């Protein structure tokens, strides 16, 4: 036959299809034997069908942050914990701390599991779970309070009394756990960097409030059987909603280790 | 198939007798003889030496074995060892009971079961953290920096225990492999090093002991093997 | 309830389900990422396809290939040591440094787990001139061989033109005897479970910069979660202390992406790679 | 009519299709009369139905691959042959032996069968099957043992009473074959430079485990009509399930002959 | 059973049926290429489509023109045997050498086989400046005159452009008076049994270098098993032994692939291919 | 397979869609994390269902 043909549609050619979509398709050549040469998904590798890639798994893993003291000589209403209320943190005692010379030595601290999985992000937002453990028997007895500020802080002239709060009788209870609910007047607050020591005014973008573990009560010990402290262990979940966007950010560059 | 027309040589496809592993073919002649018309005592005349019950070589894999039996001071802080790392399944399968019978075996793909003991009386306080950080061997880049911290452990899979609350401690650890098994012959690959830290220290004088023990459960057993190597 | 004597969060139990909520009512707001985000973002699977640039070859001569490992691109670069001296006081000043290298997108998802499974994405910038790039696999090692050959008869061959694609795509599959590979280094020797590959870029005319970009493949698939790797923060680019001849980055780096600008640092002394036996 | 035209997808072209690739398409010129003009392809040109070119047939063909002698003067337990569990091996004399000088002459060591046609390729897997002749009468006799030890070497202390055995009665048989099966760790093993005298513990990564030819016995022979030495004559086929996969390798250079 | 006084396993039989395992059990595994590998390899024929380097026209001027057989690129390459002689010390040392040549994917298999049928496909790579490559077969013999022509007016002609597509893709069909054809060299001379072609490639400017690349096209077959090939090492590329001028590699070599490096190896004096009546 | 191909259709390539045009199509790459990756249009933004756009 061999007639001649219409005209197609007018094209625009690229060097690369895009580097930033997950989707669509790519341009590269296949060094297999054929062409889209793929390894079938097989899935629970890991010995369970948790897929342990899943953003929704990864969120929702336990891991400690803070360590606090509960005493018999703690004053009743005082502070025993109080932070932001914000997904990621710095890991306690966890740092890379590396020798530089004979004498120099220096410290990064290190990010939370939360800090890591959304360091790529840039906003966050869902629910958060805060794990309170007290290493003591059933012979220790003490009173707390979990009170959740969602918009504020916690200074003078702040009640406790206005806020959702669970006032739990710590005499044979040892553990507790509660689900922290996004509260916030944006669908999404910042990532950032973690900051311990400043109040929720500061770091207003980062953090939806304040919550605050107080002491209701001195902790009642009897010295000659048992001690006078007992150490607050602070975990630090994500809840189930726990829902990050915007991939357009780095807190935190990831580096490989050398064998020795 | 090419085509064979024999007539001198009988097809002797009996005197081709396997027992269990072994295939005799034999030529010639095969006899066999003993005392006739063989009967058996019933089980009241004898097993008074037995159990009602038979052991395969499955279990006494699911037998837990004792690996540990020590304490802990409260002079140990938090993020330091208590207990030994235990290699699994090395430090498992080293003992007697377990090491006997494997031998003969080519490999092993099954789930470890390391559970704890704890002692208390009422007046102790503490926790601790038991975790497992999979194929020690293969990423020893990472293995101390995700074992010297707890919360670094307790992201793996870990299992805790209040000293005044749980007595017994129990963590599952399934086979994980770029392999299909566990090479007996060369003992190649471990699938997990079982570390033990201390998320709070003791509050007393009076230390605290503890029975680490292991056995394993969704057993798979190789191929039989001599299982000797050069050296 | 929220409290009680048995452990009110293990790990096994959170991973199903949440604790109760402090208004003991519905904790929960409705997922919204698609109406303000106009996007969803669930799996990590689908986040490592993104490609970030990963290396670059620099200080060879005029060459017409450069070979090297594929697997050491899922790790994580090294982080180095730099020793600074001034050259006016001569006092020593310390920081960190990525020699000619820099984590990938695909590098922040790899360094949470043990295996992996998939093949690799390996994109090359060159410079001006270059008409062509090609890209070939060898496994690295003739088994039971003291040397490997210098060519091959039977790999993959990949051409790529320049002037009209500026970016070589190439997309190295998975090739190794096992279920699922290993990616870091280790001193085993017995036999093997990485599938060790090398990938040789050529360039004609030969050709000295190479800018590499890697991202994971469409089945690309990781296996076992171990945790958080070692992280250095990535405020500390900006930081530098000012010396003598110039300024000193805490994190200080090359131009391993052919877009980035020159961060205006002085050359270290010496370099030391940080050691899993460094860690205090 | 014409109308304007919507612009279409934005493509990428390249120099030429992927040389790696086995399908898809090819951008070539036809220099036949027509396009896409293509041969039928006619089977049975050998004669035969069977696949000449097919690497389930190619597999499955016996080779030569080494001679042993079993005599009067064998002990019991005496190993005849001991081989890793491998399908490359080395054609015993056919080398390639050619003069460079009037006195300076040099061997190269040819592939077998097996070894060729994986020689492209980097691992392989599947069952292999060992074929032992025996050159004797009905008037020779002797018992051989032939025990597969999958993962370990054939050393002190190795019982061939742990494995599959089998103890063949050759008083009037004079053939063996048995298909030795695929056990090993890996899905694949690697396919190498061939080495006879390894162990397994060295080429772990190549072979399955060592199979070995033992004998049971002396050789009963009257010296007076038949001979003391009968030679064992070993091949090697490749099993059923035999496959082989990653073609990203070369061990062997092949070369045309000049003619003379 | 596994043993007899029947011929145990002869050819025939191992085509179809195996023998009985050492486990007297079933001893096969399922084909699990397609879950590791994430392809199949079952037949040759599709692995020949595989196009690799073969050849290259260097020791001719700046041509218009390069005229050579088709049937000797489904031959594997000559092999020479290389004299060496040490510019100081006078003493000759003997190699192994590839004459501007290599085998391809294709002559793996060809040389297990005796004849072919259907096309094969040659696709050129050109130095710069090159601006079209174009390619016609024609017969090689005016059967019955002494001389053939040098053009002609109705062959078939395909045209390139190099800046535009830098590789110049040709397919060449199968044109001979036979079923299947014949691809080696034979003294046979009565009638032919080989389509003997010859292919002009032609480059515009013209130029010096020429590189080729071969592989076979769709209907390319083979025909009758033969046996394997002679063969050489592998790893004899990378050995060598040291002289004064240089490096003598036992596998010498040239820059046949114009992206493989050239390696150090210094010039031959005099070269000898292995004739058939040499082997011993 | 890997057989040839018959010749497309003749096109014609420009270095940007025309920039006049208010509909038909885009050439841009998405910086996003998909491809037409796009934010759903929500009304009544300013309290009333009027498109305060038309």
């Amino acid at each position: 036959s061999k007639p001649l043909l219409p005209i197609a549609n007018p094209t625009v050619l690229r060097p690369a299809n895009t580097f930033a979509i997950t989707d669509t398709n790519d341009m590269s050549h296949s060094l297999a034997l054929s062409n889209d040469t793929n390894v079938p998904f097989v899935k629970a590798l890991d010995g369970s069908g948790l897929d342990e890639m899943s953003f929704d798994y990864l969120k929702k893993i336990p891991q400690f942050i803070q360590s606090k003291f509960f005493t018999t000589t703690t004053k009743p209403q005082e502070v025993l914990f109080q932070t932001k209320v914000m997904p990621h943190y710095f890991v306690p005692g966890g740092d890379v701390t590396v020798a530089m010379d004979k004498d120099i030595t220096r410290t990064i601290w290190q990010p939370s599991h939360l800090a890591y999985i959304t360091s790529m992000f840039k906003y966050w937002t869902g629910s958060l779970v805060y794990t309170f453990k007290f290493v003591k028997t059933d012979y220790h007895s003490g009173r707390v309070e979990v009170s959740f500020h969602p918009f504020s802080d916690y200074t003078t002239g702040t009640y406790s009394d206005y806020t959702y709060r669970i006032i739990v009788d710590l005499r044979e209870k040892s553990e507790f756990s509660v689900t922290i609910p996004f509260i916030s007047p944006v669908p999404y607050k910042r990532i950032s960097r973690p900051d311990w020591d400043k109040p929720y005014s500061k770091y207003a973008h980062a953090s939806t409030g304040t919550l605050v573990l107080k002491a209701l009560t001195s902790l009642k010990a009897t010295n000659t059987v048992v001690s006078n402290s007992v150490e607050i262990l602070i975990e630090v979940n994500a809840g189930d909603d726990f829902n990050v966007i915007a991939p357009i950010e780095n807190i935190f560059f990831p580096f490989s280790l050398s064998p020795g | 198939m090419a085509e064979q027309i024999n007539e001198n040589y009988e097809n002797k496809q009996q005197l081709v007798e396997q027992t269990e592993i072994t295939t005799f073919e034999n030529d010639l002649i095969v006899l066999e003889d003993g005392p006739q018309m063989e009967e058996s005592l019933p089980f009241a005349f004898h097993g008074q030496h037995t159990d009602n019950r038979q052991h395969t070589v499955v279990n006494f894999l699911q037998r837990p074995q004792v690996i540990f039996d020590s304490s802990w001071a409260s002079d140990v802080p938090r993020n330091k060892q208590f207990m030994d790392s235990i290699m699994i399944p090395d430090d498992i399968i080293s003992f007697p009971m377990f090491a006997e019978k494997l031998k003969g075996f080519s490999s092993l793909r099954a789930t470890a079961v390391i559970t704890v003991q704890f002692q208390t009386q009422p007046f102790q306080a503490g926790r601790v953290m038991l975790g497992s950080f999979p194929l020690p061997t293969l990423n020893p880049t990472r293995v101390k920096f995700a074992t010297n911290h707890v919360s670094r452990l307790m992201l793996l899979n870990h299992v805790q225990c209040d000293i005044a609350k749980e007595t017994e401690v129990s963590l599952r650890i399934p086979f994980v492999s770029p392999y299909n098994s566990y090479d007996l012959v060369s003992k190649r690959f471990p699938w997990a090093k079982v570390v033990g830290l201390v998320y709070s220290p003791l509050t007393t004088t009076i230390p605290v002991d503890f029975i680490v023990y292991g056995h394993f459960e969704d057993v798979e057993l190789g191929c039989p093997t001599s299982g000797m190597l050069a050296q | 309830s929220n409290s009680g004597t048995e452990q009110q969060n293990p790990r096994g139990s959170s991973l199903l389900t949440d604790p109760e909520s402090i208004t003991k009512s519905d904790p929960y707001n409705p997922n919204i990422s698609l109406l303000i985000s106009g996007e969803v973002f669930t799996n990590f699977r689908n986040l490592i396809k993104r490609v970030n640039f990963r290396k670059a070859t620099t200080l060879n001569g005029k060459r017409i290939s450069d070979t090297f490992d594929i697997n050491s691109l899922i790790e994580a670069p090294r982080l180095d040591i730099a020793q600074y001296v001034d050259t006016e006081t001569k006092e020593a000043k310390y920081g960190f440094s990525y020699f000619w290298s820099a984590p990938t997108t695909l590098n922040i998802v790899a360094e949470m787990y043990a295996l992996y499974r998939g093949g690799v994405r390996v994109k090359v910038v060159t410079e001006k001139g270059v008409d062509f790039v090609r890209a070939t696999v060898s496994p690295q090692q003739t088994y039971g061989s003291d040397v490997a050959p210098t060519t091959h008869i039977s790999t993959p061959l990949a051409i790529e033109q320049i002037p009209i694609k500026g970016v070589a795509e190439f997309q190295i599959p998975y090739y190794a005897p096992c279920l699922s590979s290993s990616f870091r280094a280790n001193s085993e020797t017995f036999y093997y479970s990485s599938g060790r590959n090398n990938l040789d870029i050529a360039t004609s005319p030969p050709s000295i910069n190479r800018y590499y970009a890697v991202g994971a493949g469409d089945d690309m698939d990781f296996s076992i979660f171990i945790g958080t790797p070692p992280c250095i923060h990535a405020s500390q680019t900006a930081q530098f202390t000012k010396i003598k001849q110039g300024k000193v980055y805490d994190l200080r780096y090359d131009q391993y992406d052919p877009f980035r600008e020159v961060q205006d640092g002085t050359a270290f002394l010496n370099a030391r790679s940080i050691e899993d036996s460094d860690l205090l």
